């Protein structure tokens, strides 16, 4: 899960 | 006669101020996918705040972050609706 | 109590799909965003919007495109919608180019600067970070 | 399972960020007077976003500023609802 | 789809009614605010809230009031409400002695810091300025 | 009208  | 220049805006942010927002490489972001799914289902029969409140719930409940990096692991997200609307909004009729 | 929706069209929907960023910004590729943009255009098309998708826009591109959209004639539209997909930090969103304030993007549609959307809902959906804090959750 | 720590808040501000908010010495503030009249009439039958959207309309339409100082003359106000609610809120039953 | 309201009490409502300010703040008397607090008291009482009004609170008093409220047992309350009446600026509200961040007042009620309001609505109503811009209106 |  990546972060914006 | 007059209307405020800032009236009738709505801002549906994926997250609250100060915080991160999650995006899944094979799937898309939590907020957008949740939004589309609820709009697919209720876009034509629910008022926009009802739609976005359900989006708030779906992101808050359905999702929990999954990173190998322990720092971003098991984290949560709540979106953030800012409304200056002056009426109910239905996308039909 | 409800916005009047009896217009020739529902309205314009602009999607800004920022995936790739100049290395100098320090920002990485936003894998997953094409999936967002695809699900959004199909979804908003189906609602009745005239949907446009823009990709990897610079800051000046984002400002100008929104400025120009605000200068169109919306007399026969019920509303306006814009969706931003990008990196961001508090009050700010990334172009491929750097950051621009969210307030400046949306201000083009103020009542006094876009008279044909007056008394009509102006919707902005924003997928972006707003800072670095994490929510650990509870229970 | 888990719930975000920022979830289930609502902020009903009298005005939008960056802006002023008006108060009348013999009567009270635009926002509060409007909030109370809508709550008096509809507090037990409308959902809170419905209530606050009508408050938004009342403040935006019914009020226009009247000052000696021309700087603050004939001015307008729009309130600002920030919702992290995950459900609809009715104040009864 | 609705918050569960089947609880013994609707909940606590704190009203902070700041009318008079220490001259060092430079802030003037907020005539009209008592009429707001009275009308708010009847309205929220009428909904079912257990309402208490605190007047001319210092910054430390406002913090302590909210801290204390967050440490109570809301197990039998459906929700919580707080109404702030004062001078303000962007992200801040005045006590009689100065300004304090609104974030710090509300953070006491986060899910992890007030478990008996978990999954329950936490409502904040804020009558205060958020800056100096004026809205000229249009049409 | 006054301002807060």
């Amino acid at each position: 899960d990546e972060v914006x | 006669y007059k209307i405020p220049v800032e009236a009738d805006f709505l801002f549906a942010y994926s997250t609250v101020p100060g915080y991160v927002s999650y995006r899944v490489p094979g799937r898309g972001s939590w907020f957008v996918q949740a939004l589309c799914s609820i709009l697919e289902e209720h876009g034509k029969d629910l008022e926009i705040m009802q739609i976005l409140t359900r989006v708030n719930d779906r992101v808050a409940r359905h999702f929990e972050s999954d990173s190998d990096d322990p720092h971003f692991h098991e984290k949560k997200q709540i979106p953030c609706v800012v409304s200056m609307l002056t009426k109910e909004l239905y996308f039909s009729q | 109590y409800q916005y009047n929706m009896n217009f020739e069209k529902l309205g314009k929907c602009i999607i800004i799909n920022n995936k790739n960023f100049d290395k100098v910004t320090g920002m990485g590729v936003r894998n997953g965003t094409d999936k967002d943009a695809e699900a959004l255009f199909k979804c908003f098309r189906s609602l009745g919007f005239d949907v446009i998708v823009y990709n990897d826009c610079s800051c000046a591109k984002m400002q100008d495109l929104l400025k120009k959209a605000s200068e169109e004639d919306h007399t026969n539209a019920a509303c306006f919608a814009c969706i931003l997909l990008s990196h961001g930090e508090e009050n700010v969103i990334y172009g491929k180019d750097g950051v621009t304030p969210i307030k400046d993007l949306t201000a083009h549609f103020r009542g006094d600067r876009c008279k044909t959307l007056l008394e009509k809902p102006k919707l902005f959906f924003i997928q972006a970070c707003r800072g670095t804090e994490l929510d650990d959750g509870i229970q």
